[PDB]
């Protein structure tokens, strides 16, 4: 029994030991509730605004997309604090713990922006944070896990499984399954069991929503497109909620694809696994032909989620939705593009959208269009991956 | 499921608990696997609780995980898994045996394919650790289909509609969790579960055995005087495996000592 | 001849060569023009608000001054583009090259915060960007360098003196005495010849302006002080130079004391220097008794340049603002404490402000004070240095 | 001052320009250097200008930029290029020694009180490289009370009002600067400085010593034709210091080789 449809379609569910379904009814039911509070709501706005700096920009690129009929504008999700559109829902998840008279979170992280922004939401809020993250990114992810720790959080390295992003999830609701009367999970993407996409839509749907106030401001119509790249679908459904019934504005989700589809070095579950039933959800998943999961390869550390979310999922199956792939050397070269051309430098993970964006411009330069990218974080944290292979290179 | 309804009205006439002990399927090899399952009948389980490795093991604690990380390092797949179903229903006609699965295996290569491989090799049972009742529909329908006894969690937390539910979708016997969290012989039931029992009973649920934490004899006879039928074992034994690697005669004669011992604990 | 007074009191003036008198004039013209210029206001204000994500939030922090009166906001420089204050005047600094006709910048970076904010603002207006940093500095800020580059930048390091910032702003001022008929000198703080004190002054008062609608919006009134970190002098003469005419207002620049005054290993010649004639103008320098130029230490690069903007020097003399130093140790504590507290990771520059706040409210926890601190920058920067320290000590 | 009037008067009456080389004072160290100045002199040098050696000598390029961190490796100090000035006038009583200041130098101990220190030494002229026209009041009269001459910089971006100036408040030599940017020898005057001369003789200033850039005999002559009082070289006599560190005495041949045929240019 639940308030709201556990589905999108076929997709979603809540496959969990029966020992979580509480706990997902109790965080069900105290979203509902909050989505009617309006205090609930002012304090979200409140740190939104005044701790995050919502609104965040809406960029022009001139420089980039001259000598093209392309306007591309970037949604400036890099300029939230954190550096990462992460920091939206953590705030929204955060006041839901306390809602819930909950003191404990519990948050995975694969790259560590959402590790870093739970921690930092925690610190505001008072919750006593702990984080659990493969111990193979612990490794690759030291700033982070550094700053995690400054902020005050604890830090749980897993070492199960293949010491990843989808064994951080595991150990996650392995602790919440034993501790869910005191601690709020705090999931990091727009994927997992009901309530989760749900929550997460919601808590990231004002990227959209100020994209298209921002658009019409400066356009006087909606955009053509918006593109957003898709590791689990935060970021991308934040950016496509509002703008699902206006039906002439495409919705262009970007997964990494890696080495390229081919050689199966990936991270494209939505249009090259296979449909699973994992981390408690029903969805495309990168799995084994004997359904044993495994993980997502991209250059970006953040497009590491092995699934993706049941709404993505379910969008694409309408044609809702769209649904592409970029390879790591598309994304090296979107992400320099940006660099040089217009003084910014974008997450490894948002340089996937980049790229792709700017292949629908210049395979077709005399095609009017007006493009939004999601520009999900900044790249300061990829220099050094970006630093190696050119050095490795010319 | 049939199996179970006949164990039962056995263990009643002998006035016994069941006593049911899990492993991981080719854990820490096949061979060894298929000796350890055979030691643990001869030793007394009534019943067998069986796990097929998979990647992300969720609702297990560290002792079972390590179980799965074995065999996977022995190159174990389901499909050799269901190899040894075949031959140990071959050995032993009567013994309960049950699966203890996540839903990704079972779905992998469609649900009803799932439960009639089940039924063609003998497996009595199905627990699917990660779908809850609610999501429980095309898991249990496929099961009954194919004979199969579908294996619902009555967890601590239960409500009465979880109980009225449990009792009418389940058959073979009822799981009753100990406690919340995940597998593990370190974290012993700190709840009495009398209650639930009684309810499940009121309820004409298949008959109850308590899982999670089991690692002693105390524990078993507790679980019989409650009113349980039996009571499941998983990590204690595994981690007599793990304990034993090094010496597998060594292994299976502490596994025959410790079933001999919670077996017997299991008379009324 | 000018067209502004050169000086603020005793302080200041056009000491440089006869050679690069025109250009300062020419400057100085180009600037007068501007601020009555409305288009050029009006792209100005673009480039702040759709590009580097202006207004900033001002951020009350309620954890770290519970139990006392002190009621302390941050100004969230941390959050503007480029991740410092620094972006602010760039962009001013660089549509006056354009004013001017000029095609090229100079800039001096000495931790790398203003050579950043000056590639990204020449890459974005199509202006070809040269920047010199001392050799000693080019090794300490690889990252920084890196980022430069990337942004097609040419940085030069600089070998001659001690290889550090005075260095890169002498080959700065010798590029410029021979390049000036096309180039402009980006200076990147509020010192300098004249223009550059009120040049950059007037391009960073957005920051003082926007703290001082913000308070009256939250608090209903002035605060009773605001603090900011000088190391030139720029972030703070941006968030002093709105409120020099609300004399309530107390206006406190604190200066980096390093090992301690009394060790001379600091950066605070501004209260602990002597005044002399250097980098073009007649200011409080770090000097040996002979009057060789030496140079600011601080735990923070950024508190680096060896002497401070005339205008601080005057406020100083006529005791509109008074100046205070933090030692190294003290803005470590200051950066730990905003971490866990407030869930914010302040550059170790405005760590420095931080912890005279912290010093104001603890040393007098009853007095009832309203509080502005300007945090001039994030810290993601500095959490090598930090963790370096830490793993030294504890 | 009185000494350049001498010099200038002198050189009218031979029909000669006025040679004038630059070093640092104390480079490569004080005994070197001052065997350095009195081979310069030996050799033909009119008058000297002689830089004291300064932490940021911004207006200068490599060649002078290295000449002052020679200086400073053998430690030399404002106060011991003071007891050299000293010892270079005892020795040679009608030259005209000039120095090459940067501001802090000057301001660091008092203005006046450095103008005094010049006096009795015996310098005749004081360039303070930093210190534009427009901001020379309190070093040009500090200067002519202590009859030193302020030496102000005509550069090719003259306008009429600042030659009008720097004729006016100049005594001396007015220094003519062949070009925009810094010293060195790498970089050769390209603007006909023949108007400037001109204007500078109509309005009753120093006479004009071109610098900046002048590293050949060719271009001592063309000072001297374009109606200039004479040349200064700099950044050519201290790449023969830097060229012959590691020979003191060929150091000093390859000078006196240097100053002889620049000199011999200075003929009309
Ligand atoms: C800057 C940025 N953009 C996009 C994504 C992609 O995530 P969605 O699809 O937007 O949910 C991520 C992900 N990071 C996760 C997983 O490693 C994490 O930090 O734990 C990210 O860090
Ligand atoms: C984040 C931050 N806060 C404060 C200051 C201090 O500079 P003002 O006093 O505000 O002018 C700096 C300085 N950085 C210079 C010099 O190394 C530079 O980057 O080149 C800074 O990077
Ligand atoms: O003795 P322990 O503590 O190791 O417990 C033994 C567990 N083995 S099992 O197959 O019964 C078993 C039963 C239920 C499980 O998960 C669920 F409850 F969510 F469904 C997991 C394993
Ligand atoms: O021959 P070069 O090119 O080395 O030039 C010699 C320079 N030596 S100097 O003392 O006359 C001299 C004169 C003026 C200077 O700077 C100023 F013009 F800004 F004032 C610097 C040095
Ligand atoms: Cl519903
Ligand atoms: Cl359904
Ligand atoms: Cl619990
Ligand atoms: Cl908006
Ligand atoms: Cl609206
Ligand atoms: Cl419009
Ligand atoms: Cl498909
Ligand atoms: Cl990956
Ligand atoms: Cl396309
Ligand atoms: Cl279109
Ligand atoms: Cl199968
Ligand atoms: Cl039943
Ligand atoms: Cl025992
Ligand atoms: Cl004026
Ligand atoms: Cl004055
Ligand atoms: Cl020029
Ligand atoms: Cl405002
Ligand atoms: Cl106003
Ligand atoms: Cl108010
Ligand atoms: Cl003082
Ligand atoms: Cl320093
Ligand atoms: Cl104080
Ligand atoms: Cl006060
Ligand atoms: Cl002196
Ligand atoms: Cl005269
Ligand atoms: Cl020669
Ligand atoms: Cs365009
Ligand atoms: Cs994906
Ligand atoms: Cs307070
Ligand atoms: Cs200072």
């Amino acid at each position: 029994t639940t308030l709201l449809n556990p589905y999108f379609g076929e997709f979603g569910g809540m496959y969990v030991p029966q020992i979580l379904m509480p706990a997902l009814n109790q965080l069900e039911e105290a979203f509902v509730s909050a989505q009617k509070d309006p205090e609930f709501q002012a304090q979200f706005a409140d740190l939104l605004k005044n701790y995050a700096g919502r609104p965040t920009a809406l960029t022009k690129c001139q420089n980039i997309t001259a000598g093209t009929r392309t306007t591309l504008y970037l949604k400036r999700e890099d300029l939230l604090h954190g550096g990462a559109h992460k920091t939206n829902q953590v705030l929204g998840q955060a006041l839901l713990a306390k809602r819930m008279g909950k003191s404990e979170i519990i948050a995975e992280t694969g790259a560590g922006a959402h590790g870093v922004a739970s921690a930092l939401a925690s610190a505001l809020l008072g919750l006593k944070c702990r984080i659990y993250m493969g111990a193979k990114d612990v490794e690759r992810q030291s700033p982070n896990v550094f700053r995690m720790r400054l902020m005050g959080a604890e830090v749980i390295p897993v070492h199960s499984g293949s010491a990843t992003l989808k064994d951080a999830c595991n150990e996650a609701l392995r602790d919440w399954s034993g501790s869910y009367e005191t601690a709020h999970y705090m999931l990091g993407t727009a994927a997992g069991p009901h309530p989760y996409p749900t929550i997460v839509r919601e808590f990231q749907r004002m990227i959209g929503e100020e994209t298209k106030a921002q658009i019409l401001d400066k356009e006087g119509r909606l955009p053509d497109a918006v593109i957003a790249c898709v590791g689990g679908g935060s970021n991308a459904i934040g950016m496509f909620a509002d703008f699902i019934n206006d039906t002439s504005v495409g919705l262009i989700g970007v997964e990494p694809g890696g080495h390229g589809i081919e050689t199966g070095e990936h991270g494209a579950p939505l249009k090259h696994g296979r449909v699973g039933i994992y981390f408690g959800m029903k969805a495309p998943m990168m799995q084994t032909a004997d359904g044993q999961i495994e993980e997502s390869y991209s250059i970006s550390a953040g497009l590491d989620f092995p699934s993706v979310g049941p709404q993505h999922a379910y969008l694409n199956s309408i044609g809702r939705a769209d649904y592409v792939s970029i390879t790591d050397d598309e994304a090296l070269e979107a992400f320099k593009t940006l660099c040089r051309h217009e003084g910014i430098i974008p997450a490894l993970e948002s340089s996937h959208a980049l790229a792709h964006a700017l292949k629908m411009m210049r395979e077709q330069p005399e095609k009017e269009q007006l493009l939004v990218v999601n520009l999900s974080g900044r790249g300061d944290k990829d220099i050094f991956t970006v630093h190696d292979i050119l050095k490795a290179r010319g | 499921m049939e199996r179970y309804e006949n164990l039962f009205a056995q263990l009643n006439d002998r006035r016994e608990g069941a006593f049911v002990p899990f492993v991981t399927l080719g854990d820490p090899g096949i061979e060894q696997s298929l000796k350890i399952i055979d030691t643990l009948i001869d030793a007394g389980a009534d019943a067998l609780e069986l796990g097929v490795p998979f990647s992300d093991p969720l609702a297990d604690g560290p002792t079972i995980q390590n179980a799965n990380l074995r065999a996977f390092a022995a190159g174990v797949t389901p499909a050799q898994c269901f190899e040894m179903l075949a031959l140990i229903r071959e050995k032993h006609p009567t013994i309960p045996i049950g699966l203890l699965m996540y839903a990704n295996l079972v779905f992998n290569n469609g649900i009803d394919a799932f439960y009639a491989r089940c039924e063609q090799v003998g497996v009595d049972s199905v627990l699917v650790a990660d779908v809850p009742v609610e999501e429980s529909a095309p898991f249990r329908q496929a099961a009954l289909r194919h004979n199969i006894a579908p294996i619902f969690i009555c967890p601590p937390n239960a409500d009465d509609d979880l109980l009225r539910q449990v009792a009418s979708y389940g058959r073979g016997y009822t799981y009753l969790l100990s406690r919340s969290g995940v597998t593990g012989a370190e974290n012993r039931g700190a709840l009495p579960l009398h209650h639930l029992i009684e309810k499940l009973k009121e309820y004409h649920a298949a008959p109850a055995l308590q899982g999670f934490g089991i690692s002693s004899p105390e524990q078993v006879s507790a679980a019989v005087r409650a009113g349980a039928a039996g009571a499941i074992s998983g990590s204690a034994i595994v981690k007599i495996i793990e304990k034993n690697l090094a010496s597998p005669k060594q292994m299976l004669a502490e596994l025959r000592s410790f079933v001999s011992a919670m077996k017997a604990a299991s008379r009324a």
